[PDB]
């Protein structure tokens, strides 16, 4: 739902990854260096 | 769909790259797949590409995309407000001004020949000032037609206020159109003029009790100088001191006394107020019709340019590389946007991704939330490629 | 949950990441020579005015 909200509110300008943790989930996003505020 | 769409055709604005291909026809162009592979073989394709603008970074492109989406929604609501204001005047029916030539050319011919042509815009400046200037020009054009409609409503309220003084029930109306120099004498302080409104059944009681209603009265005044729909108007001359006894006997007789004084300035201002209100409303409607037509045409052209700039900014922001893409407008018939939207969304849904593609057809809008707009600042539907729904 | 969406997202993110840096470098390289030319003109004008 966070990837659907990020894709609906920001387009295809992000990375959708998921990592299993000990429960928790490891997520990682990639974007530009000047779009850290948005 | 749309609030001003009665018998107008629907168009779908799609944007894709120049090296993309569909999923139902590998090794074919998008134009041949839209023309030949269209639903029913009647899909009309037109050019909708425009010139590229100067882009500084993605941070200004995101704020230009959100401001272009909000200005596109405000221009879309301002076009429907001017369309409803022009339709409310009875100057455009449900089969005119929606399926006729606008701007002296057709919707498909003018939309196919729309190559970013303007008379006050440029190609080397920022798109944010042009979109904000177009949204401010459309908002001022709708505000001018709204102010003209409010002035026409105030002139109609002034004409309706003058209509109660012109005629009707004798409770607030005064005789200023049937007055003569032989029925109301107010040239001296001895004699005066007093109006008495009596019913049709109480005419003989007021005519017989008119002499005994007050002292110092004038006989032979029982005549129908004015007529109403609920009572009759009679003229009686007497002194100013006997107005209290005549009004007391008239109130005890179940009659309706009228307070009227002989004056030419009251009838002249009463007729001049209704004449000035009627001429002001008559001029305000004729000015509001042409102002609503020009504001509707300028709001249509600004809505088309803002829709093309929002489609190009949405395709450039959603697509990324390369900077150039193939943007065109597909003309669909009435009640056929669901098949072209489901076939185009199902065919072009694999370009963006297999996890963000869903089956959808048509455009369903709601009063609580406008859906199917492709908003980038609020919660709404999203697809893999740029897709906009325009209902004329 | 598909790899093609992540590959297309990274493929667009690389071109956008290059286009942002090129868009900044074109602006800085567009402004720097004009600023240096303006200061280089103003200093010579002030020096000629003091010399006269």
């Amino acid at each position: 739902l966070e990837q659907i909200l990020w894709r609906v509110l920001r387009g295809n300008l992000f990375f959708k990854t998921v990592e299993i943790e000990q429960k928790n989930a490891f997520i990682v996003f990639s974007h530009g260096d000047l779009i850290i505020k948005r | 769909m749309a609030t001003a769409l009665y018998t107008a055709n629907d168009f779908i604005l799609i944007s894709l790259p120049q090296n993309a291909q569909p999923v139902t026809a590998p090794g074919s162009k998008t134009d041949s797949w839209f023309n030949e592979t269209l639903i029913g073989g009647r899909a009309f394709v037109s050019d909708f590409k425009i010139p590229e603008f100067k882009i500084g970074s993605l941070d200004t492109l995101i704020v230009e995309s959100e401001e272009l989406s909000k200005v596109d929604n405000q221009i879309g609501a301002s076009i429907g407000k001017i369309i409803e204001i022009l339709q409310g005047l009875n100057e455009t029916s449900t089969n005119a001004y929606r399926t006729l030539p606008i701007n002296n050319m057709p919707v498909p011919e003018y939309l196919e020949n729309f190559q970013w042509q303007t008379r006050k815009f440029k190609l080397d400046k920022s798109i944010k000032d042009l979109i904000t200037l177009i949204s401010n020009e459309s908002s001022q054009l709708d505000a001018d037609v709204r102010a003209t409609y409010a002035n026409y409503n105030s002139a109609k309220t002034n004409l309706a206020a003058a209509e109660r003084k012109k005629t009707g029930d004798l409770s607030v109306r005064s005789l200023h159109d049937i007055v003569k120099p032989e029925d109301f004498v107010l040239n001296s302080e001895h004699l005066t003029t007093v109006l008495v409104a009596v019913p049709k059944s109480l005419k003989s009681d007021f005519e017989k009790s008119y002499e005994t209603l007050s002292k110092n009265v004038v006989p032979a005044s029982a005549s129908v100088i004015a007529e109403d729909a609920e009572y009759v108007l009679f003229n009686v001359h007497l002194f100013k001191k006997n107005v209290q006894e005549f009004t007391t006997a008239a109130r005890e007789k179940k009659f309706i006394p009228r307070e009227f004084n002989y004056s030419e300035e009251l009838i002249d201002q009463l007729k001049k107020e209704h004449d000035s209100a009627a001429s002001l409303e008559q001029s305000l409607r004729v000015q509001l019709v042409r102002l609503a037509k020009t504001a509707y045409v300028d709001v249509f052209i600004n809505w088309f340019h803002i829709k093309a700039l929002r489609v190009y900014v949405e395709s450039v922001l959603r697509y990324g590389l390369p900077p150039h893409f193939n943007i065109k407008i597909i003309a669909v018939p009435p009640k056929n946007l669901s098949k072209c939207k489901s076939e185009l969304i199902d065919a072009f849904g694999f370009l963006g991704g297999n996890a963000f593609m869903k089956d959808k057809k048509g455009k369903i809008n709601k009063q609580d939330t406008s859906l199917h707009q492709y908003a980038s600042l609020v919660d709404t539907e999203y697809e893999p490629f740029v897709m906009y729904i325009i209902n004329l | 949950l598909t790899p093609n969406q992540v590959n297309d997202e990274l493929n667009k993110m690389q071109a956008f990441i290059r286009k942002e840096a090129e868009e900044k470098a074109k602006e800085i390289q567009l402004k720097a020579d004009q600023e240096y030319e303006i200061e280089k003109t103003n200093i010579v004008r002030n020096e000629t005015n003091n010399i006269d």
